[PDB]
RNA sequence: UGUUCACCCACUAAUAGGGAACGUGAGCUGGGUUUAGACCGUCGUGAGACAGGUUAGUUUUACCCUACUGAUGAUGUGUUGU
RNA sequence: CACGAUCCUUCUGACCUUUUGGGUUUUAAGCAGGAGGUGUCAGAAAAGUUACCACAGGGAUAACUGGCUUGUGGCGGCCAAG
RNA sequence: GAAUGGAUGAACGAGAUUCCCACUGUCCCUACCUACUAUCCAGCGAAACCACAGCCAAGGGAACGGGCUUGGCGGAAUCAG
RNA sequence: AAGCAUCGCGAAGGCCCGCGGCGGGUGUUGACGCGAUGUGAUUUCUGCCCAGUGCUCUGAAUGUCAAAGUGAAGAAAUUCA
RNA sequence: GGAGCGUCGGGCCCAUACCCGGCCGUCGCCGGCAGUCGAGAGUGGACGGGAGCGGCGGGGGCGGCGCGCGCGCGCGCCCGCCCCCGGAGCCCCGCGGACGCUACGCCGCGACGAGUAGGAGGGCCGCUGCGGUGAGCCUUGAAGCCUAGGGCGCGGGCCCGGGUGGAGCCGCCGCAGGUGCAGAUCUUGGUGGUAGUAGCAAAUAUUCAAACGAGAACUUUGAAGGCCGAAGUGGAGAAGGGUU
RNA sequence: CGGCUCGCUGGCGUGAGCCGGGCGUGGAAUGGAGUGCCUAGUGGGCCACUUUUGGUAAGCAGAACUGGCGCUGCGGGAUGA
RNA sequence: CGAAAGACUAAUCGAACCAUCUAGUAGCUGGUUCCCUCCGAAGUUUCCCUCAGGAUAGCUGGCGCUCUCGCACACGCAGUUU
RNA sequence: ACCCACCCGACCCGUCUUGAAACACGGACCAAGGAGUCUAACACGUGCGCGAGUCGGGGGCUCGCACGAAAGCCGCCGUGGCGCAAUGAAGGUGAAGGCCGGCGCGCUCGCCGGCCGAGGUGGGAUCCCGAGGCCUCUCCAGUCCGCCGAGGGCGCACCACCGGCCCGUCUCGCCCGCCGCGCCGGGGAGGUGGAGCACGAGCGCACGUGUUAGGACCCGAAAGAUGGUGAACUAUGCCUGGGC
RNA sequence: CGCGACCUCAGAUCAGACGUGGCGACCCGCUGAAUUUAAGCAUAUUAGUCAGCGGAGGAGAAGAAACUAACCAGGAUUCCCUCAGUAACGGCGAGUGAACAGGGAAGAGCCCAGCGCCGAAUCCCCGCCCCGCGGCGGGGCGCGGGACAUGUGGCGUACGGAAGACCCGCUCCCCGGCGCCGCUCGUGGGGGGCCCAAGUCCUUCUGAUCGAGGCCCAGCCCGUGGACGGUGUGAGGCCGGUAGCGGCCCCCGGCGCGCCGGGCCCGGGUCUUCCCGGAGUCGGGUUGCUUGGGAAUGCAGCCCAAAGCGGGUGGUAAACUCCAUCUAAGGCUAAAUACCGGCACGAGACCGAUAGUCAACAAGUACCGUAAGGGAAAGUUGAAAAGAACUUUGAAGAGAGAGUUCAAGAGGGCGUGAAACCGUUAAGAGGUAAACGGGUGGGGUCCGCGCAGUCCGCCCGGAGGAUUCAACCCGGCGGCGGGUCCGGCCGUGUCGGCGGCCCGGCGGAUCUUUCCCGCGCGGGGGACCGUCCCCCGACCGGCGACCGGCCGCCGCCGGGCGCAUUUCCA
């Protein structure tokens, strides 16, 4: 909609919203991120701090796939599988707890933030941390590694 | 110029770009004329799978997709070679055969060849001539369906195997998995320097005797 | 002497001083400054430089308005002349 | 007051990390602290000339006039030692 | 200041100066004459330039106004200059 | 411009062209020639300066001086000679 | 004998300033109104027993919290009632509610209003095209154009009358843009003033008659006077032109 | 006021931090405050009172303070930032 | 190409013309199109091969939010003063 | 609104400028054209859909497309993107705490059972409780309805502060673990770096403003490069003619 | 000094073939800038980009791993999405910048040299016959030539291959012709031709209607046809068309059957014995360019220059070592993909004659330039030419009458005909250039009036005329509202039926393989849980979700009511 953009209203005006002092020429500052070291120096060393300069190692022939490994918390671990899971078991009286292939719901760590619900569970995971290992054994169940 | 916070962004327009705009005002007489000439393929291929050949079950590379299976290329050759299916001839039946696939593990072969399997039996091989020799069906199997199979033939679905709810036996409780890791992490980078070591010690116990 | 300025001769009553966009280039002139050519000296490795000297080097337009100069005319006085 | 960023180099530091299919060793790359300098000192690597000259602009800026000023120049008083 | 040539030098030069003789309107100091124009008419017929325009004095003002302030004043339409 | 004076070259050469060629110009030429500079007829002269910047001559007697080649240690990249 | 100068009076003169009033807009009001009592608001109403001229016998406070239009009252007759707006008749009405109420509406009180550069809001301002929509308009005359006609709007603008013209065009709701000109020594086209002006002045020169012809300064013929003056204004070619 | 905590500090005590209670207008005058995002234009200025540096001075150059003009008309100063 | 003037090379020469790259780049000139309404600046900061330009603060606008109570029943803030 | 008169006011616009009626530039006059665009990327604001998700592409299935190159649908619905987790150069590591009881010497350290489960201070719109009034035509009783409400509470969002947790890093220290007892692995206390956690807020779409990259508001160089055309002028050489 | 083989070389207007140029949007191979950005600039960037040269095709190129990876592994090329503005490069500045995996579009795989076996078993050209001949082919027959052992053909190529012995099972595939049958998806393939519904119906406007009103149901008729165009305005039905698994006629394609001529004796597994790979290439150094590729990604020149349990790769130089992975130095290959040139079509929220292409027109035209090159302007009478016969003035151009046309106030550059500018006619003014703002006045132009504008509307009082009713009941119809929820339909929350549950389905990582079927898995049952539906009773919100009676009210019609009512009129 031009009908509703800011040209519209400035017809008439003879600068065109961009002052008469100072003009609209065509590039003051110089192209793009021009002057960054010099006479932009401001405006890069208060809003893009750490910029300019090299840090770490290299590393030539990068893939992404080796390192995959996406994380699934306690907090939300129950919600992996079906609610009757979770309700069948707090009942049953066997004392059986179900099992959590997390690796199967597409995560391979499981990581420790958050309050788990006191009812036992075979958890199986590629990697735990140590905290959230700690927290589902104080809940009543067993760590798995797979591979 | 820049003006009070922002991305210090790049943006790839200093080549001539316009030169090179390729528009897609294409796209819908590109998918009509990709569906006819996919309808014209079924059409020629009367009774045959428009899918294409069968085609094998294969594992994806790589730590991340891993746990997925696809179809593969072609099946393997020692695959063929256990159903029972000359090489030469499966390509004439609607088996694709790549010969470059390896074959590493034994469970990744014989769900193969139970495909392949599975296909010879429900193939209804055509006759050459109307007057019917060995091998073709039988004309029950032939008017009950010169049919085609619509999508791809003997449909391939990653499937998983439910667990019944375990007890955890004491022994399960006690295991220290996170410990457990990093043990493993560290004898793999120490193994070779470790069996250095002991090679230099067993070194000094033989220059001992000397 | 391009000069302004200066000086000297001569006359004179006196050879006072100034201004007007340092009056006055569609008034002239262009001798001088102040393009391009060239010469000399000094300076510069050099290209080149020189309120250092020298010579050669295109000076456009008015029919508009005004101003001024002259030239017909104009309103009035009934018309016309004296 | 007596001093210097990124990048690069150099030295020092840890039974340190990486050097990519795995392992040993050189090498290289990292991490952290010094040093090698930017005096145009918040930090390009840089000589002239143009009268053969050119372009964008500038009365933000010179070379006239005209303004203000009047030191300087010119002209004129007061006082009165001579 | 010596082939970055020094010094000379007959002949020559649409070259640069100085003086003399002659000659002259260069001048004193201007005048008269001729042709072609300009001038008027018939016919034909452009251009540049143009914010609006077009009398002055002083004032103030971006520090020299046609316009503004205060005064002077102002009379159709035009011709050659 | 004649005149004067320097300089290079005896041809697998001087000077020069050309993207390239067992290419080409001088050259259908050979030092009384070709090429490169200065000065500028004649007359009369043409002083001193080789420190500077140029040019040039000589060269195991010799400081430095690259790539290769030669030796050196190293497991090798290598480093050193 | 100021229309001068210094000191001082009264009186009067007028700014877009100040005051009062109108009207437009903006801002603000926990602003008001989907239908109700109520103006320093400081209650209203069951309902039960006991009773009645009783009451709640509290400050020169000068008073607000209590008093003189009734509480009980006139009627039916000490006892009963003290009744219903489909009817009290209404200044308050709680039974139902605008002429008003496109709630993006309507209404009320205050205050305020310079503006470049710049920002924001609203435009039933304007242009062209698309989806919808107006049982829109139009040869019984569309667009455009013109108008000393009539009006509206602060304004951008718009509407009507008359003329001209001769085929299409508009209102509303949405969407979209190559969307609004005084300038750019702007681009293209057109027209002025200048102006019947400058001008049609290089190389000696024309004159008389007749003819033709609508028409002769200029054509043609004749006569005369002139020039070019064989390095020609003569007679032939080259190149170039291309039918002259 | 009452009590707890301390790895600080220390003859005992400090000092801080925590809990638990007890107490209200604490000079004048004025006004509703607080807070967060996006953000254009601007970054030639000039002038006057008073202060003030350079300069003989300047309608000069340069600072301070406030107010102006710039962005702003209107009455007056004839005329006028 | 030049008996040398930077001369000449199709009215063009201190680097011809024609087309393209090309809408070359411009901190610099010029221009930049309707109405009303409300708010309304700056020429100062530090940094910059910065001084006819940018950056950054400042000054502006817009959007808001959180609370406050003239609904007899207020806390906080100020180009003052005490 | 057409013309004319008179009094008062009144300099020509545009523009750069501290300052323009300027002896600053552009502008004779009229018509038509004529300059902030589109794409991409980011950011913040706003509207809508869904919400720990969201998403649509790309593809596919449904038609000869009249309207359709639409519309619809898809275990593709999610390969995947963005989001839901950070922090470290990296190897890696990765967000919980409290309380109670017991056992180890409660050793502000180590191990075993039960309970609560995202901490606390101040301030917080707002809810909640509410002594008490304040009347009712009488003296008391007395449920119902309000109005106000002193006083007390739970306290959103948000802010300030103090604790806590995760990753890096240092300092100090004492214990645990086992298929591999090791230059192995794991913890603790106290500082300190982090674009962290501390009961989620994103994703998609649309519109606006701003900032960029692009011809990038429009017009403007002197230049630079690539490839071609010219010696009909003129410069110089040569060939062949002519002339004095 | 002969004649004859071969080898290397010549010449032919020898016989018969091919190549040469163009086009150039897309494609392949070279070559290759500089404006530009970096606020300067030189590396970088612009950019392997414009220009330059070469060569193609309907596509090209690429392509069947000397590949990815490091997994439980994938498996030619190309294309899209994504990876990713990432890893990386970079005066680590400006800026640049891929790949693998994953999901799709498509999908196709092969052949030599060598090593070997087979009497060269092969090829080309002659010449005679039969067929076939507008893409020169088949079959036969020739002591007819040549090519070829310096190596042609069959088998065979890394997926292994060959040759042997016995295990098994059995024998259709190709082409040259000649016929003939079913016309074979936009729903009869392609092309061509010719065809196919319904008003010129009634009135009426008009210069002319395709307009306006009507026509057995918005009117008649067709409608699988109401797209578009044409026709004197606006047309489903006037005409062409449009619709239709409509028709007919030609031709051509493509596939189905028959006959002939030829070719063709073409397998698989199992055990044994043999067989095996492309050199001035890899690799190294190097210099130059190139890349994201960084102690060298790729390509080059030069120098060096290999091996065979080798060689290559395994994204940091090197040595040692294990692993993995390919097999290089020969070749072919459809498909998805590209397409501002071409031929032929379709469409558009585009432009509408200063726009849109330079070009709506006799435009790459006129014209200019020696040449390379530059490069315009320019659409519209009217329905129909009916384009003005004739008279008259004039040498004529030009007029005046006359005429055509609905109109020439449309007259051949003619639709509409703005402004600037000019002529005239009318009005008004005029010594401070004009013009302008505010305020009045004077004059004009038209516009509204009034030949009183006293403007209307209620109600009322009076005096005149006027018809019929209001009021009241009676009969009918319709509407509103109401509660008794009275009776029944209707639905919210709850409870009861465990009743739909199998006569109720989906979903589930809940279970069971006691089940069934197909091969521990898939599909289906069978339990279970969640969710959605029947039966009746009870309570409650009795809800605009409705009916039936009853009630009350309202309205309309029709009856009665004749005049102290009832409206009308002045
Ligand atoms: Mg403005
Ligand atoms: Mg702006
Ligand atoms: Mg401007
Ligand atoms: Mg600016
Ligand atoms: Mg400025
Ligand atoms: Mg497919
Ligand atoms: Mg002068
Ligand atoms: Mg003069
Ligand atoms: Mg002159
Ligand atoms: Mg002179
Ligand atoms: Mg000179
Ligand atoms: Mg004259
Ligand atoms: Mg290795
Ligand atoms: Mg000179
Ligand atoms: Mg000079
Ligand atoms: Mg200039
Ligand atoms: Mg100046
Ligand atoms: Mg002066
Ligand atoms: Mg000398
Ligand atoms: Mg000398
Ligand atoms: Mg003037
Ligand atoms: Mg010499
Ligand atoms: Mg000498
Ligand atoms: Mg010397
Ligand atoms: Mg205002
Ligand atoms: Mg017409
Ligand atoms: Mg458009
Ligand atoms: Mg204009
Ligand atoms: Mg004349
Ligand atoms: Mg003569
Ligand atoms: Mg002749
Ligand atoms: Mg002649
Ligand atoms: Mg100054
Ligand atoms: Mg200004
Ligand atoms: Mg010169
Ligand atoms: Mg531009
Ligand atoms: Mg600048
Ligand atoms: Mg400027
Ligand atoms: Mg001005
Ligand atoms: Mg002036
Ligand atoms: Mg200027
Ligand atoms: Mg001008
Ligand atoms: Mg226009
Ligand atoms: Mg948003
Ligand atoms: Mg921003
Ligand atoms: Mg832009
Ligand atoms: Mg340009
Ligand atoms: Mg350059
Ligand atoms: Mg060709
Ligand atoms: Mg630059
Ligand atoms: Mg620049
Ligand atoms: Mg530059
Ligand atoms: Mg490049
Ligand atoms: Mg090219
Ligand atoms: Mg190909
Ligand atoms: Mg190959
Ligand atoms: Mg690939
Ligand atoms: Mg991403
Ligand atoms: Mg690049
Ligand atoms: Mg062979
Ligand atoms: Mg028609
Ligand atoms: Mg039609
Ligand atoms: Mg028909
Ligand atoms: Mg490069
Ligand atoms: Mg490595
Ligand atoms: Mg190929
Ligand atoms: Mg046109
Ligand atoms: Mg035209
Ligand atoms: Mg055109
Ligand atoms: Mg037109
Ligand atoms: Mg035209
Ligand atoms: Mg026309
Ligand atoms: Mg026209
Ligand atoms: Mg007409
Ligand atoms: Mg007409
Ligand atoms: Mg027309
Ligand atoms: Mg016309
Ligand atoms: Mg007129
Ligand atoms: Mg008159």
């Amino acid at each position: 909609p031009s009908r509703l953009r800011k040209t519209r209203k400035l017809r008439g005006h003879v600068s065109h919203g961009h002052g008469r002092i100072g003009k609209h020429r065509k590039h003051p500052g110089g192209r793009g991120n021009a002057g960054g070291m010099h006479h932009h120096r401001i405006n890069f060393d208060k809003y893009h701090p750490g910029y300019f300069g090299k840090v770490g190692m290299r590393h030539y022939h990068l893939k992404r796939n080796q390192s995959f490994c996406p994380t699934v918390n306690l907090d939300k671990l129950w919600t992996l599988v079906s609610e009757q899971t979770r309700v069948n078991a707090a009942k049953n009286k066997t004392g059986a707890a179900p099992i959590i292939d997390v690796v199967r719901s597409g995560y391979y760590k499981v990581l420790g933030k958050g309050k788990l619900p006191k009812q036992p569970v075979i958890v199986k995971a590629k990697f735990f941390s140590r905290r959230a290992e700690e927290k589902i054994k104080g809940v009543g169940g067993a760590c798995v590694l797979v591979a | 110029a820049p003006s009070r916070n922002g991305m210090i962004l790049k943006p790839h327009f200093h080549k001539d770009w316009q030169r090179r705009v390729a528009t897609w005002f294409n796209q819908p007489a590109r998918k009509i004329r990709r569906r006819k000439a996919r309808q014209a393929r079924a059409r020629r291929i009367a009774p045959r799978p428009a899918s294409g050949p069968l085609r094998p079950i294969v594992r994806c590379p790589t730590v991340r997709y891993h746990t997925k299976v696809r179809a593969g290329r072609g099946f393997s050759l020692e695959e063929l070679r256990v159903a029972g299916i000359h090489k030469k001839v499966a390509r004439t039946i609607g088996i694709s055969v790549d010969p470059r696939r390896r074959n590493k593990s034994t469970e990744s072969l014989q769900a193969n060849v139970q495909r392949l399997k599975e296909y010879r039996s429900k193939l209804v091989l055509f006759p050459r001539k109307p007057s019917a020799p060995k091998k073709g069906d039988s004309s029950a199997e032939e008017l009950k369906l010169a049919t085609q199979l619509t999508g791809p033939v003997m449909p391939i679905r990653n499937v998983f195997k439910k667990e019944k709810a375990r007890v955890i036996t004491e022994e399960e409780k006690n295991f220290k998995a996170f410990a457990s890791l990093r043990m493993a992490r560290a004898n793999a980078r120490l193994f070779g320097i470790r069996a250095k070591r002991a090679k230099e010690a067993a070194e000094q116990d033989v220059e001992k005797k000397k």
